[PDB]
RNA sequence: GGGUAGCGGAGAAAUUCCAAUCGAACUUGGAGAUAGCUGGUUCUCUCCGAAAUAGCUUUAGGGCUAGCCUCGAGGUAAAGAGUCAUGGAGGUAGAGCACUGUUUGGACUAGGGGCCCUUCUCGGGUUACCGAAUUCAGAUAAACUCCGAAUGCCAUGUACUUAUACUCGGGAGUCAGACUGCGAGUGAUAAGAUCCGUAGUCGAAAGGGAAACAGCCCAGACCACCAGUUAAGGUCCCCAAAUAUAUGUUAAGUGGAAAAGGAUGUGGGGUUGCUUAGACAACCAGGAUGUUGGCUUAGAAGCAGCCACCAUUGAAAGAGUGCGUAAUAGCUCACUGGUCGAGUGACCCCGCGCCGAAAAUGUACCGGGGCUAAACAUAUUACCGAAACUGUGGAUGAACC
RNA sequence: AUAGGCCCAGGCGACUGUUUAGCAAAAACACAGGUCUCUGCAAAACCGUAAGGUGACGUAUAGGGGCUGACGCCUGCCCGGUGCUGGAAGGUUAAGAGGAGUGCUUAGCUUCGGCGAAGGUACGAAUUGAAGCCCCAGUAAACGGCGGCCGUAACUAUAACGGUCCUAAGGUAGCGAAAUUCCUUGUCGGGUAAGUUCCGACCCGCACGAAAGGCGCAACGAUCUGGGCACUGUCUCAACGAGAGACUCGGUGAAAUUAUAGUACCUGUGAAGAUGCAGGUUACCCGCGACAGGACGGAAAGACCCCGUGGAGCUUUACUGCAAC
RNA sequence: CUGGGGCGGUCGCCUCCUAAAGAGUAACGGAGGCGCCCAAAGGUUCCCUCAGAAUGGAUGGAAAUCAUUCGCAGAGUGUAAAGGCACAAGGGAGCUUGACUGCGAGACUGACAAGUCGAGCAGGGACGAAAGUCGGGCUUAGUGAUCCGGUGGUUCCGCAUGGAAGGGCCAUCGCUCAACGGAUAAAAGCUACCCCGGGGAUAACAGGCUUAUCUCCCCCAAGAGUCCACAUCGACGGGGAGGUUUGGCACCUCGAUGUCGGCUCGUCGCAUCCUGGGGCUGUAGUCGGUCCCAAGGGUUGGGCUGUUCGCCCAUUAAAGCGGCAC
RNA sequence: CUGGUAGUUAUGGCGAGAAGGUCACACCCGUUCCCAUACCGAACACGGUAGUUAAGCUUCUCUGCGCCAAUGGUAGUUGGGGGCUUCCCCCUGCGAGAGUAGGUCGCUGCCGGG
């Protein structure tokens, strides 16, 4: 996941406080797995959850990313001072608020979506909840 | 390959709603017209709001989404 | 959208360079590369300044641009100043073939003793191209060339202890990921079961092979390697379980896939994955016969197989994708020659009986009259060894088969 | 014994030698060279009391003007400060998707590309391979805004408090700041980091607390007192004051470092299934019959594997829950009557605890002792506790009578 | 008692000499030899303002300067650039010469307005006016520089031979992991039980490279490098003995250093490494012989590093100058 | 200038974000522009409305022009961006030169130098029937002082007097002075042969903070392991501890904390190399593996490399890893 | 009653449906004159009033679109305190945006004709 292009490369860290003004309620799936605190996912830990969630289904029911990284991160390298600008771009992030529904799943028995969800929030930097429409 | 900026130009209100004015007051430095000329105002080249006559400035709606200032005596 | 490269070659008197360069294009495709050049120089000895001569070096410059090539492969591997004189009169990127291959495995690679393997190549190839600017970073700008007690040199440990202490680090760290590979090894061998190893060049399709002798004659057989029309699919050894419909048993081990001019770092990380054919009953080769250049393919396979240590074992030199020719039938055998299609059943049926000819020999036919208490040692009979005829007397049972040595020294009273 | 002398000699050449001096000798003079640099600069009390910023600078550890201090003077609807009221400018927090960008999933047709193709791929029929719109639902933003606070800011008043303000002169110092809280950037949402904003303290602030501890908490030292009351923080002993009162919690020395995650810890709630017409635990029978159900296989007889998983005697027993056999035999469960005589079994929420928890001289992650409260929670009240405030006496500045 | 240790194999320098008085004795300097160049004699060159000198009481087989460095074999291609030397007489240029003209001034003349001789004065055009430069030739033991592309070379020549492009010309002979080698502890051998050093073949400098010489080389060296024999307290691993000092006594008697000191340890704390602060733990008072962990011990206002619109020496196609020519 | 200095980059002006809803506000913070242009692209009068899409039409194609309907701006606005603009500031046409001279109450902005806006008055105009608008351009960049020269003008001065020379005043022109408040008309390097003044304001060593990186330990469990996730391993991801690495910072020390390796002497931690005890094992046995407890003692001679390290020879029960100013 | 002309954040607008007409208003007929079209009497201008409410215009109904909009709660937040400090919680005051009940097919002034 990366946005296909950004107006700006280089984009301020932001801040995470408050409740998600948006995506707190299951929407399409039966089942979503909700961030209880606060954290940066980037698309690497997305990307290990959703495999997880869906090596776990079988090719069966549905899942949704409801979190997209839309920020930009940079680093500079070891061996370099601070100064001579902003380091470069090196992954994508999703600033999750808590009470953000990051994944939802339908199409798949009650017992199996909540194993998927555990398999996915095992690779997430976030203490989450399972939650049911 | 940044580092550059101008001289910030100090626009905005330059007296307030209810206060006595001479004439020639810069009422208002603006780029464009946020705010426009009401009664014995005038609107200078540089979209600078001005009092032709003494009085007391008010800042009235023009009409929904506009403004203007008027200096009554 | 696959990025532009270009691609240069040259015959140091090579004896199918056509060939070397077909392949670091099909390389350059598995990297995900669009070769939109190939720059072919036909001089004897390499230029030890640029690779190629210094006149050819703006003949791609030229091309490079016409083209809007991004970077620039070479099909040998470039010594460091080598690298830089081409860096500055391209001014553009550059990549040798080691490097492209390192690019390959990183990707393909998906386990840990994997992983450390081609970390440990990548930081060996890319050390010395640091260690030359490592020196030269800063020697213009330095300590006055060091007239305090500050101590210690910026020349040495500037290089050799940002990178080699870490290959140091890399290194102990296999070693013991390797150690441990004799303790999964441990039960195979003390059971002395024989080890049937298949090796050859990439896409040859000998994961294909395995998978074939996996659906037929394995007791799990929900269980297939990955197969692919990509080079190098595989990079970890598998060992599977073959039970012959007779009740014969060996283990089938599929490898790492060889290809020309491989890296000889890679080839020292090589060794731990071929620890099972070099200690192999048997050693399949699988060559891909419908390829027009199949003996460039494995005489440069045995090449390696040398130089990691694969020696005096008995090999069988099986040529598959029959099928894609309309000449050759499908099934075929001429001593150490096997002509074979991997799809098909009849072929394995046949590379089965194959193997049972040179691992099975010692295996000779013997008569048993096992009395009815004892029943246990007729299911050992139906269970570990070939039964022709079963005959029934009131006394006992009697049964003649083909068993080892081993089981005639354990029902030697009958 | 002689010669070569410093803008110079001499040199088989080293910057080598020219009186213990040599990349340019010694001595006197110019000369008290110059030094935006370092060091130093000597009696007392009283009143006030900064700054470590802006701009410009061959400027960056210097300077100049301004800002901030001080002294004098002047005029002065008091023009300063706070609050209330009233008015107003302004797009931040939040929010939102109306615009702009980023984006998920449907539905919808265009098309092109796969796919078959009477075809010239002109036209059909399919697609889930892409696709640009289109709507429906749903997200997202420092450089988005249909919206939009709290504060802060500018004014006005015939409001109530308060006591500064401004102008002109004389004299400055300052232009390395530090940490803490809050809001930002840079950094890795590291730094006792760096850079702004904003408040405070230190600087230039002694006192009490925080073991010790500029920058944290409390609070400002005019002098004296063997007086009193309080602040933070405390009250078992070191050590002044509660071994205080009430009701609970904790067993970990948790308290008195440490996360993902793990768990039959312990207290409280709240749903809920079975239950003296007998549960749950154990103990006493029974746990059969078709039948080795069929296929499969050498053998598969409940129990390698595949496919079915019906009925039967009644108290009910699966075409079988685990072991066992080579296959059988054998032991066991489910599932029922009997005995026994009260509870027993799931799930969710909260409090406090547990594991996760390894570093180098010596206990060493409460200052110590030591504590099962001397810990924690909620509520209460006494006391101790400062150079705070008060009392008494004294000294002293200013203003006004 | 006093009197060479020796041998094998490399590098460098021919050699004996010379050198950083006082951290370098060498591979550096010198050297004989080589070559270039200047110099016709009041020589050139050098010192000196000059006179006067050295050169030389010499005279091209001589003298000055540059480079190289015995000897042996050799020293390739390039004169396009830069220098030097010569040529040519066009272009440009200075002072000087020249003085057409033009301002200013005024005796007059004025039709008002303006004209305006003579003289004076302030400028001044053409024309004239050298070297240098611009231009052409030479010169590399002057400063310097010494390429690609495409085929055939079946081999074998890392660098041939044949086509082309560019260049002033394309690095010749010889040599090559080197006092020079990034990949590189290059590859194979030797030597050792074990050899990143050493030695010798392959590969190797993008060609190291021919008088800032290339390649050899007997003799020579307090030169550097590798190996062997001798021999041994160098070491296994230390023991004993002698003298001088140390120590005690008698005589004599300094020094650096030093805020005052009744000057423990641990863990912490603090300008972030405490004898001195906190909490603990130890500890009777005073010495002598010993040892150096600490007193961020002593010594020297850090040589490194930065800064200062601080110096100084050196360079040059930095600026501005000056001698000399 | 500079998270030491050098190298690289930058130096003045304009727009935005950072900027915390007045103004202002830093960083070698994030993004872009400028060193002009225009005789109309200026003034004024009058008149007008754009983009795009749907639909139909010859060359005509997805897209030229025409017609219709729907279209608050999805266009345009010389030129970045922001703020504006449909009574248009956007688009036509007619006449024009106000892209005027003298000024200017009073404000804004500013340390200063400068910069910005300005009703209104007079002269004389342009357009307009008049009202009126017009001292350039929708607004905000497009610039550079003084000194010294040049040209033009002049009821100014003219060194006894008349002139003149020369100066003054008004107008205007000539340097990337761009390091853009400009040291001069005129300015590059080396110092390891160095020197003085200073600085822990500032680097190299060691300490400190930090812990990205590093080492070690874990969680999840897709895989590997002959069947078999968890004997032994473990991808994708996730969470810690440690303070031995590579780094960041510049807090102590520049009136000296004076040095890598080795030698001598050790001492400490335990994340244990050996020896002791145990659990699991792919533990038949032997030989092993792995984890728990365990720091009492022990833990080597050589060759090569200056080498820590490493490689090798030969041993050993073992040839542990770290800390203590490496 | 209708023409003109103002004021008022669209509660005023748009869209849909209906009715009305010498009392104006309008379209409508003409291009001789003033005056027009970068072509066109379309527009602009001028002269007419045969014809018609079809459209604009005026009045009436409608909540489909827009627009306006409480209360309550929440977010945020000044000040004051706490923590386990990517942040979170408590007290006091202020208090959105969204959403909702609901409101709206305007209101108001002058002048002429009726
Ligand atoms: N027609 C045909 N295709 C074959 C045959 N054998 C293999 N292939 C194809 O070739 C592909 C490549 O062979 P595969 O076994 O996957 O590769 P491999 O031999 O394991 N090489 P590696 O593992 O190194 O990548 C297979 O995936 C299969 O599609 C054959 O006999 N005939
Ligand atoms: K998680
Ligand atoms: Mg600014
Ligand atoms: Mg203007
Ligand atoms: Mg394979
Ligand atoms: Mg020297
Ligand atoms: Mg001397
Ligand atoms: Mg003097
Ligand atoms: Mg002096
Ligand atoms: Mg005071
Ligand atoms: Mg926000
Ligand atoms: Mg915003
Ligand atoms: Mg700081
Ligand atoms: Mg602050
Ligand atoms: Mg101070
Ligand atoms: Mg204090
Ligand atoms: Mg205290
Ligand atoms: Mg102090
Ligand atoms: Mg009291
Ligand atoms: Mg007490
Ligand atoms: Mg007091
Ligand atoms: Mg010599
Ligand atoms: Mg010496
Ligand atoms: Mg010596
Ligand atoms: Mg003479
Ligand atoms: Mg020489
Ligand atoms: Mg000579
Ligand atoms: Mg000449
Ligand atoms: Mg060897
Ligand atoms: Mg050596
Ligand atoms: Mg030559
Ligand atoms: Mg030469
Ligand atoms: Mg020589
Ligand atoms: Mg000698
Ligand atoms: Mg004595
Ligand atoms: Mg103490
Ligand atoms: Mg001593
Ligand atoms: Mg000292
Ligand atoms: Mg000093
Ligand atoms: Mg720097
Ligand atoms: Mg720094
Ligand atoms: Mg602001
Ligand atoms: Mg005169
Ligand atoms: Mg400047
Ligand atoms: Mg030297
Ligand atoms: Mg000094
Ligand atoms: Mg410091
Ligand atoms: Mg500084
Ligand atoms: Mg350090
Ligand atoms: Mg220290
Ligand atoms: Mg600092
Ligand atoms: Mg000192
Ligand atoms: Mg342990
Ligand atoms: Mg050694
Ligand atoms: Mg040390």
């Amino acid at each position: 996941l990366v946005p296909k292009r950004v107006k700006y490369r280089r984009e301020f860290r932001g801040n995470m406080r408050g409740r998600a003004k948006g995506g707190t309620e299951v929407a399409f799936g039966e089942y979503g797995l909700q961030a209880v605190e606060a954290s940066w996912i980037t698309n690497r830990q997305i990307e290990a959850a959703r495999i997880a969630m869906t090596r776990y289904m079988k090719r069966g029911g549905k899942v949704w990313i409801k979190i997209f990284p839309h920020k930009s991160y940079t680093s500079k390298p070891i061996g370099v001072r601070m100064g001579k600008g902003k380091g470069a771009p090196e992954g994508w992030v999703s600033p999750v608020k808590r009470g953000k529904i990051m994944f939802e799943i339908a199409g798949v028995p009650e017992d199996v979506a909540r194993e998927a969800l555990r398999l996915a929030a095992h690779k997430l930097p976030v203490k989450t909840k399972i939650v049911k429409r | 390959s940044n580092g550059r900026d101008s001289e910030s130009k100090r626009l905005g209100a330059k007296r307030a709603d209810g206060q006595f004015v001479t004439g020639g007051s810069i009422l208002y430095r603006q780029r464009g017209t946020k705010i426009y000329p009401g009664t014995n105002v005038g609107r200078g080249g540089d979209d600078t709001l001005f009092a032709k006559t003494d009085g007391v400035v008010r800042f009235e709606r023009m009409g929904r989404d506009k403004k203007k200032v008027s200096v009554y005596p | 959208m696959e990025k532009k490269v270009l691609i240069v070659g040259i015959s140091q008197k090579q004896k199918d360079f056509d060939y070397s360069m077909e392949e670091l294009a099909n390389l350059a495709a598995a990297n995900n590369m669009e070769v939109v050049g190939e720059i072919r120089q036909n001089i004897d000895r390499e230029n030890r300044a640029t690779y190629v001569g210094k006149g050819k070096v703006d003949e791609i410059k030229g091309l490079a641009e016409m083209q809007d090539a991004r970077l620039i492969i070479f099909n040998d591997e470039l010594s460091p100043s080598q690298i830089r004189n081409l860096e500055e009169a391209l001014e553009l990127d550059v990549m040798d073939r080691t490097g492209l291959i390192l690019a390959i495995f990183a990707n393909r690679a998906k386990t840990k003793e994997a992983q450390l393997q081609v970390q440990i190549a990548k930081l060996q190839y890319e050390l010395p191209r640091i260690f030359g600017q490592g020196e030269d970073m800063d020697q213009q700008s330095g300590k006055g060339g060091l007239s305090n007690r500050g101590s210690g040199e910026k020349k040495i440990e500037t290089d050799r202890r940002t990178i080699k202490h870490q290959i140091r680090h890399l290194q102990k760290e296999l070693d013991m990921l390797v150690d441990d590979r004799e303790v999964r090894r441990r039960k195979r061998k003390k059971n002395e079961i024989p080890v049937v190893s298949l090796v050859g060049y990439t896409n040859a399709g000998k994961s294909t092979t395995m998978n074939g002798l996996v659906r037929a004659y394995s007791e799990t057989a929900d269980k297939q390697v990955f197969e692919k029309d990509m080079l190098f699919a595989t990079l970890e050894t598998s060992v599977r379980e073959i039970v012959l419909p007779d009740n014969k048993q060996f283990l089938l081990t599929d490898t790492v896939g060889f290809v020309s001019k491989l890296p000889h770092q890679l080839v020292k990380a090589f060794r731990s994955t071929l620890e099972e054919a070099r200690d192999a009953d048997l050693l399949i080769h699988v060559v891909d016969y419908s390829d027009p250049h199949y003996k460039t393919m494995m005489k440069t396979t045995e090449e390696t197989l040398k130089v990691v240590g694969v020696e005096d074992v008995p090999v069988i030199y099986a040529y598959n994708k029959a099928d894609l020719l309309e000449d050759e039938m499908y099934p075929k055998q001429t001593g150490n020659t096997i002509i074979f299609s991997a799809r098909e059943e009849e072929s394995l049926e046949f590379l089965t009986e194959v193997i049972r000819k040179e691992l099975f020999a010692s295996y000779e036919k013997a008569t048993f009259l096992i009395p009815f208490e004892a029943g246990q040692v007729v299911a050992y009979l139906n269970e570990h060894a070939d039964i022709l005829e079963t005959e029934y007397l009131e006394n006992g049972t009697q049964i003649v088969a083909e068993v080892s040595p081993a089981d005639l020294q354990k029902l030697a009273e009958y």
